[PDB]
């Protein structure tokens, strides 16, 4: 499946249903420019732990 | 009850802040400390 | 002092609350009056 | 925003620490927010004509709240007649990017009327 | 959707004030608090339409803690009528949920700051 | 001989606090523990995992996606005239640039 929805005034492309795929991603949002930024660096430090 | 009911109410909130300081500046939980007199004086306590 | 900032900040509100300051003011006089009524039940004697 | 912190100011001089504080509104927002979600009506069920009024309660509201209102319901039409060219009747999608937007400087704001096509600024050739 | 203008807000602080009495300890003053806070935006129209927000305040808390249904807000038109039914007001639920999750979600990050160091230009 | 899923998400509670995540962790912890078992285990990549700073909406609005995204780029005029949705497409990648 693939569909483009405008997550917040942003056009962006999202490929789905791909269970074959070695890869990911991650799209986090926020009130603010810092609390995506502080979610971003928390979840890659919460990421370093596995 | 009336307009001048919600002036008493906090008249009486903010007179409690000198036992709210005894607890902040004596290390001690605050809230602990005004809920527990408030009802101390429920059960006929003048004095706690 | 430290009750006189309490009052303020307690009468922080009620100005937005839409409610005149003098009606705020006059309640806390009437408020102190009765105060003083119930200091002076609980009013311990002493001698000399 | 500023409500949560106005209160909450209140509530570091009682004495409580500024994390619980902060979860305790998160907890509360979300009782919020869900009891919200069990007093809240849909409108799927009814038809396109019942549904083509429901725009128009909607358009309204937003529209009241600035200097558009003189004129709600003349104006409210072109914000709903502009998505009934672009909704698909079945599992409908705004499809944002076509709704073009453009305004000339010029006359009344009367005489505003909604149109199908491009429009272009420049002479011919 | 939703129907707000003081109704969705008035309806939420009922709910959280109960819930509040339902909780004890440092978290009920919390939720107070939350309560509290939801209140400022329907006495903000209550303000700015020029009516008594004690009157406004008391009666949509009276009334919706006697009554059940949930569509009822602050009138700023000056019609005769707070039912919402016959006003023609309508809003989004996407909408409304935003306005609680990106304000709880900010002040979480502005209540840790602790340490403030501002580079002057 | 526990199961394997369970200790990504035990371990990974204890990084989400401190933080604006304690509360909403219930719902994170599942996307970093599921997006990081999609990654090969002899391989490892730490750029794999790149996140966009994109504005606007609640973070618990968020939503964990095994595909990647983009972010739309130029777009000469051309856009907003193809299927934005395909059940099946087929995905080419070209160091090729096909202008005159
Ligand atoms: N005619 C009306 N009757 C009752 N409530 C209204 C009316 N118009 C607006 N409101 C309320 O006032 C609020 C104003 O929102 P608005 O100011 O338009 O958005 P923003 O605050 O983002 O500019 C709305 O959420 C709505 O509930
Ligand atoms: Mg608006």
């Amino acid at each position: 499946l693939f569909e483009e929805m405008q997550i917040g005034s942003e056009r962006y492309n999202l490929f789905q249903g791909c269970p074959q795929a070695k890869t990911c991603t991650l799209l986090l949002r926020g009130g603010a420019e810092q609390v995506i930024a502080e979610v971003e660096r928390s979840l890659h430090d919460a990421i370093m732990i596995v | 009850e009336g307009v001048q009911a919600f002036i008493w109410q906090e008249f009486a909130s903010a007179l409690e802040v000198i036992p709210t300081t005894l607890a902040e500046n004596a290390g001690l939980n605050s809230i602990k400390v005004v809920t527990e007199l408030r009802s101390k004086h429920e059960n006929g306590e003048l004095n706690d | 002092v430290i009750l006189t900032g309490a009052l303020l900040g307690a009468a922080e509100r009620l100005l937005n609350k839409g409610i005149h300051p003098t009606i705020i003011a006059d309640s806390f006089q009437s408020a102190a009056k009765r105060s003083v009524d119930i200091l002076l039940e609980m009013c311990h004697k002493v001698s000399l | 925003a500023s409500a949560l912190l106005d209160q909450a100011l209140e509530l570091i001089q009682k004495g409580i620490h500024p994390i619980k504080i902060a979860n305790g509104f998160d907890e509360a927002a979300k009782l919020a927010i869900s009891k919200l979600e069990e007093t809240c009506d849909d409108i799927s069920a009814s038809n396109d004509e019942l549904f083509r009024d429901f725009l128009l309660r909607a358009a309204k509201t937003s529209l009241g709240s600035k200097i558009v209102s003189k004129d709600h319901d003349r104006f409210a039409e072109m914000a709903v007649e502009a998505v009934i060219n672009v909704m698909d009747k079945d599992r409908k999608d705004v499809d944002f990017d076509l709704i073009k937007m453009q305004g000339r400087v010029g006359g009344s704001i009367s005489d505003s009327k909604l149109i199908n096509g491009v429009i272009l600024d420049k002479d011919f050739s | 959707v939703v129907y707000g203008g003081g109704a969705a807000e008035v309806t939420m602080s009922l709910a959280v004030s109960e819930e509040a009495d339902k909780q004890r300890g440092i978290d009920q003053y919390a939720f107070r608090g939350f309560a509290q806070a939801l209140d400022t935006i329907p006495m903000t129209l209550a303000e700015n339409s020029g009516l008594d927000p004690i009157g406004t305040l008391s009666t949509l808390k009276s009334k919706q803690l006697k009554e059940k249904i949930s569509n009822i807000g602050v009138d700023c038109l000056g019609y005769g009528s707070n039912d919402m039914k016959e006003l023609f007001v309508v809003d989004p639920f996407i909408g409304k949920k935003q306005q609680i999750l990106l304000a709880t979600q900010l002040c979480r990050m502005i209540l840790k700051i602790d340490n403030v160091i501002i580079s002057g230009k | 001989k526990s199961s394997g899923r369970e200790l990504l998400e035990r371990c990974a509670r204890t990084a989400m606090s401190s933080k604006l995540i304690h509360n909403n962790a219930d719902f994170f912890v599942k996307m970093c523990v599921d997006a990081v078992l999609s990654l090969d285990r002899n391989d490892l990549d730490d750029k794999l995992i790149g996140i966009k700073k994109i504005p606007g909406g609640a973070m618990e609005e968020s939503l964990f996606i095994n595909g990647v995204a983009f972010k739309k780029t130029f777009s000469y005029a051309g856009f907003e005239q193809q299927p934005k949705k395909f059940n099946n497409p087929k995905i080419l990648s070209l160091n090729v640039e096909l202008e005159l």
